């Protein structure tokens, strides 16, 4: 027993945690709506794209260094990585794995 | 034993449940008609205290090594009786409910245990930092609990993860199995000498055993034990 004063003022502060959570929650959910249809909406373009170069590609075969970007480029030495992030916490292990 | 005390010879003194002698006097009080103090505790109850603990302590002549147990009512450490037999002791070892029930059996809160020797020139300066270090890893991760009790671990910072992890495997590496102990735990009693105590929880805060999981710390004896099993797990 610390104290009735100070149990409930911790009990006020984690129900305060609680609403903000649940605030979180709810915006994320929505966040994530809206995040689905932006992929839904950009997906046509991409498979176009995707289709136009499986065209170009199958046409195209044993060209000269195949090309600049698509050349197979043998020994391979420096690699650049694209990593893309939260910019902000609180997603979990999302960030972590 | 104060005869044998007095004539030189070295008394080691376990009295269980001084808070029974308090309990007995104060049922005592109750029916002396005296007016009550506190929750129901007599009034003479620090001069009882001062009347038994004083003649415990070791003298020029001859000395006494005492290890008393104190009952606490409830789980209540504010109870008058511990409240009065703390100031009269050389070290305080606390038992907690807590960490019994997370099958931590050597259940003591080392927050809340402290002695007057553990000082530097008395036990020695590496024992003196290891004991510091490792209070003040456990002092984190309780500042830290209400953290990871709901964000959980993932939000806490790298050196705090780091520390929470520490503390956890510190918490199960105080965990030993006992001679005694051993028709409740599986395992064979173990005895770990003090420099093998500091040099283990120093190896535990330089950073090895990081790799180790935390089940491998549990109910052990010195890190080479720890590092046995996790070898044998491989």
């Amino acid at each position: 027993m610390p104290s009735s004063r100070e149990i409930k003022r911790r009990i006020r502060s984690v129900k305060n945690v609680a609403q903000i959570t649940r605030a979180m929650e709810m915006v994320s959910a929505s966040k994530m709506r809206r995040a689905q249809r932006n992929v839904l909406a950009t997906r046509p373009y991409a498979d176009r794209m995707r289709e136009v170069m499986a065209n170009l590609t199958a046409r195209v075969v044993g060209a000269a260094r195949r090309g600049t970007l698509l050349e197979k480029r043998e020994t391979v030495k420096s690699v650049a990585l694209l990593v893309v992030t939260p910019d902000r916490g609180l997603c979990g292990s999302l960030v972590a794995n | 034993a104060e005869y044998f005390r007095d004539e030189g010879r070295d008394i080691l003194l376990f009295i269980d449940n001084i808070f029974r002698f308090v309990q007995a006097g104060s049922e005592v009080s109750s029916l002396l008609g005296r007016m009550p103090s506190q929750v129901g505790y007599q009034p003479t109850l620090g001069t009882e205290m001062g009347e038994l603990q004083e003649r415990i302590t070791s003298t020029k002549r001859g000395s006494i090594t005492s290890m008393q147990a104190v009952y606490v009512p409830a789980d209540d450490y504010t109870d008058p009786a511990p409240a009065t037999v703390f100031s009269h002791l050389d070290a305080t070892i606390s038992l907690e409910r807590s960490i019994a029930e997370r099958a931590i059996f050597p259940a003591v809160d080392p927050l809340a245990s402290t002695s007057r020797i553990l000082d530097p020139n008395i036990v020695g300066e590496e024992h003196y930092r290891v004991a510091q270090e490792v209070k003040r890893v456990l002092q984190r991760y309780k500042d830290l609990k209400d953290i990871i009790a709901i964000l959980g671990m993932e939000e806490l910072s790298d050196e705090d993860k780091l520390t929470v992890q520490r503390a956890r495997k510190i918490e199960l590496f105080f965990s030993q199995p006992f001679t005694v102990a051993q028709q409740f735990t599986g395992r064979p009693g173990k005895y770990v000498p003090v420099k093998k105590t500091v040099e283990s929880f120093a190896r535990l805060l330089n950073g090895e055993g990081d790799h180790i999981p935390e089940s491998f710390f549990y109910m052990q004896g010195d890190f080479d034990d720890v590092l046995a099993a996790y070898e044998a797990s491989q």
